[PDB]
């Protein structure tokens, strides 16, 4: 985790995944491993408000990638 | 999340972080000015 | 419900044992014989041993089964603890690589009709030489689905596939009319050892002592072999060095028999001069 | 997630284009769940039905699954959202799905699953919902649902017997519960289903 | 392969009991002729004849 | 497990090989070569044959089934 904890969901996930070679359907426990890459602020009410952080880098090494 | 050891918001406004944007994930906001505090829409979670 | 590519045939060590002998009791002929098994749920095929057939003259077809033959050799084996039904058919094909002509499509096809989950073995006793089993599990498709163009055998796990179809197969059908099995072995410890007990060596074998004069004569034409090969090492290094390999490594394989060889025995004496008295 | 649900579609279109085997097709199902993951935008396969259609056997059990992690973290219209939804292994995914919709917070639902696995008559089925049970509960050590796992992984055929022996392992995670170590390791010196092991 | 490197007269091999060509073999020359070629020179020379 | 490679290969250079005609080396580690059966197979050679000494035209012996320069 964010932390240093051990993500157990995480760990889990990733080992029956990798636990497919013998049965597709467990491929979808991977989903357990995914962790949202999200900062969110929230205040006292508990509802998330309306806020703007800043970055300080250029708006390209942490962008979307091209549509294509 | 390499991009959480440079993250910050401008010239302090009226929310300011608990714990610097450096841990990530959830942060609670400290408010000090007192304004409507607009929050922000619960979108449909259909795409 | 369509039989998906994780089926596997585990075919005994003496289910294996007895068919390639009797393929090699019986070459050139087309050898024929019934595989006593029991299908475990629906995925595995347990052959538990074969089961030899009379040469029946037309080489190789329904008309070789002799029902009465295969009941009471079925009656007489399950009196003598043996309860099996027959799980698919084994026969051979000497020399022509490993696959089903017509003869054998059609009686791969009664013995689904009997039951439709049997198994066609098939071994080749000339080409399995040391080393090297070629054998061979098949099982029909039917003309519907393939032409429906569903795929004959699902695929659900990553097993069944890592294996090449062999060209030889492909040719004669290995998709369009049939598909191959995966073959699984079922060494269990007590027959590992037993096997080798074949090749086990004896304690007298262990330590007793090479003749002394075959010893030295052997000691002698590697010695010499040694010493031209050393000429040659020295020949190539030094041109080498003068412009700017094969001698090298014949004579680190010739230093190495040489030093385990004479080791051997000297240790061997000595264990024995001390232990004998 | 679904306010940042910046995906891709028309590179999963290629993919789908270029696809011609089933192993290919379950590949891009599974693919498109990832990319749909935590988004619950399940717009491709709302629009390409033939290509879900041509999904058969297990791949109906994929698909559904699929659909299940891309509504992964959406418990509010849970249940009745997987009736809407909507053969034997239609419902074994669809438990399963449900369960995978429950991720390790589980709760409320575990009774669910628990029922409707106690009164599960095909095999597939049991064998979903047990993998739905045992992502309900892995972690939570309840002694009733190890005891049904349990009871189902009792068996012999392979397709209960694998989902029951890890959801076994998901509940009981961690717990080291010496009984239950006893139990399915005896269980798989026994056993006669390389599967089921 | 290329069916202009396969352009006609010469040498294929050919996968066994599928006979689909999957190389170029140089050009045939036949044996027994083509030892018929001086691979070592003489050690003869214009010096050794006179008159 | 580098044993029982050696092991392998002096196996299949075993005993009842058939005799050939080395026709032409078309590349390393592999070669036309025309059985005494009466047929011309493009074979692979074994390693350790000493291409030198594998000249055109030169008896060779083949695996009775793989036709490989043994
Ligand atoms: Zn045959």
């Amino acid at each position: 985790s964010r932390t240093g904890h051990t993500h157990m969901p995480s760990v889990v996930g990733v080992l029956v995944f990798t636990q497919f070679w013998f049965w597709f359907p467990l491929s979808h426990f991977l989903s357990l491993a995914y962790t949202p890459t999200c900062v969110i602020g929230l205040n006292k009410d508990l509802k998330m408000p309306k806020v703007q952080y800043k970055s300080n880098c250029k708006p390209s090494t942490f962008a979307y990638p091209a549509p294509l | 999340p390499a991009q959480l050891k440079v993250l910050t918001m401008p010239e302090t406004c009226r929310y300011q972080p608990f714990k610097p944007l450096s841990i990530g994930g959830i942060i609670i906001l400290k408010d000090t000015s007192e304004d409507i505090e607009e929050l922000v829409e619960p979108v449909a979670a259909h795409g | 419900p369509a039989v998906d590519t994780a089926e596997q045939v585990y075919i005994s060590s003496l289910a294996l044992l007895k068919m390639l002998k009797h393929g090699r009791a019986g070459v050139p002929m087309e050898v024929m014989g019934l595989m006593l098994g029991e299908f475990v749920d629906d995925y595995t095929v347990r052959v538990i041993d074969v089961f030899a057939m009379p040469q029946s003259g037309t080489g190789v077809s329904v008309e070789a089964v002799d029902p009465v033959f295969q009941a009471k050799m079925l009656d007489m084996l399950k009196q003598t603890g043996r309860p099996e039904m027959v799980v698919g058919w084994y026969h051979s094909h000497p020399g022509f690589g490993c696959w089903l002509s017509g003869v054998d499509i059609n009686t791969q096809q009664s013995f689904e009709a009997l039951s439709e989950r049997a198994v066609a073995v098939v071994v080749d006793p000339i080409q399995s030489v040391k080393g090297k089993v070629v054998i061979d599990a098949f099982r029909l498709i039917n003309a519907n689905m393939m032409v429906l163009g569903h795929e004959p055998r699902q695929t659900t796990s990553n097993l069944g596939h890592l294996n090449k179809p062999s060209i030889q197969a492909l040719i004669h059908g290995l998709n369009r009319h049939y598909y191959s099995i995966t073959i699984n072995y079922r060494k269990n410890e007590l027959e590992q050892k037993m096997l080798l007990n074949l090749h086990k060596k004896s304690w007298m074998e262990g330590l007793t002592l090479q003749d002394y004069s075959e010893h030295c004569k052997h000691n002698e034409s590697v010695v010499k072999e040694m010493l031209e090969l050393a000429k040659n090492y020295n020949k190539a290094v030094e041109e080498e060095d003068k412009m700017t390999q094969d001698p090298k490594r014949h004579l680190e394989e010739h230093v190495d028999v040489l030093m385990t060889s004479n080791i051997v025995q000297c240790l061997a004496a000595m264990l024995d001069t001390v232990v004998f008295k | 997630l679904i306010r940042n649900n910046n995906t891709d579609l028309m590179i999963l279109k290629n993919t789908k284009d270029a696809v011609r085997n089933s192993v290919c097709h379950t590949a891009t199902v599974i693919a498109n769940s990832f990319m749909h993951c935590g988004t619950t935008s399940d717009q491709f396969l709302r629009d390409n039905l033939e290509w879900l259609a041509r999904a058969t056997n297990w791949a109906k059990f994929t698909a559904t699954a699929s659909l299940g992690v891309i509504h992964k973290g959406h418990e509010k219209e849970a249940l009745q959202l997987m009736a809407t939804y909507l053969s034997a292994y239609q419902e074994g995914g669809g438990l399963y799905a449900l369960g995978l919709i429950h991720a390790n917070h589980g709760g409320d639902i575990i009774d669910y699953l628990l029922n409707q696995l106690k009164n599960a008559s095909n095999d597939i089925v049991r064998h979903g919902g047990s993998l739905g049970l045992g992502l309900a509960a892995m972690g939570t050590a309840r002694q009733d649902v190890y005891d049904l796992l349990k009871t189902n992984l009792y068996q012999d055929d392979a397709v209960t017997g694998e989902a029951a022996g890890l959801a076994l392992g998901l509940v009981m995670l961690g717990s080291k519960n010496a009984q239950a170590i006893e139990d399915m390791v005896g269980y798989a010196q026994e056993t006669q289903h390389e599967k089921i092991l | 392969i290329d069916i202009n490197d396969v352009t006609p007269n010469c040498r294929v091999a050919l996968r066994n009991d599928s006979y689909t060509l999957h190389k170029i073999l140089p050009n045939k020359v036949d044996p027994l002729v083509s030892l018929m070629m001086v691979e070592k020179v003489p050690d003869s020379t214009y010096e050794m004849i006179g008159g | 497990e580098f044993l029982h490679a050696q092991e392998e290969v002096k196996r299949i250079q075993s005993i009842p090989l058939v005799i050939g005609q080395f026709l032409e080396a078309v590349d390393q580690n592999t070669a036309i070569v025309g059985s005494t059966t009466g047929s011309n197979y493009y074979v692979r050679i074994l390693s350790t044959i000493d291409r030198e000494l594998l000249k055109p035209n030169a008896s060779v012996a083949l695996h009775k089934h793989s036709n490989a320069l043994v």
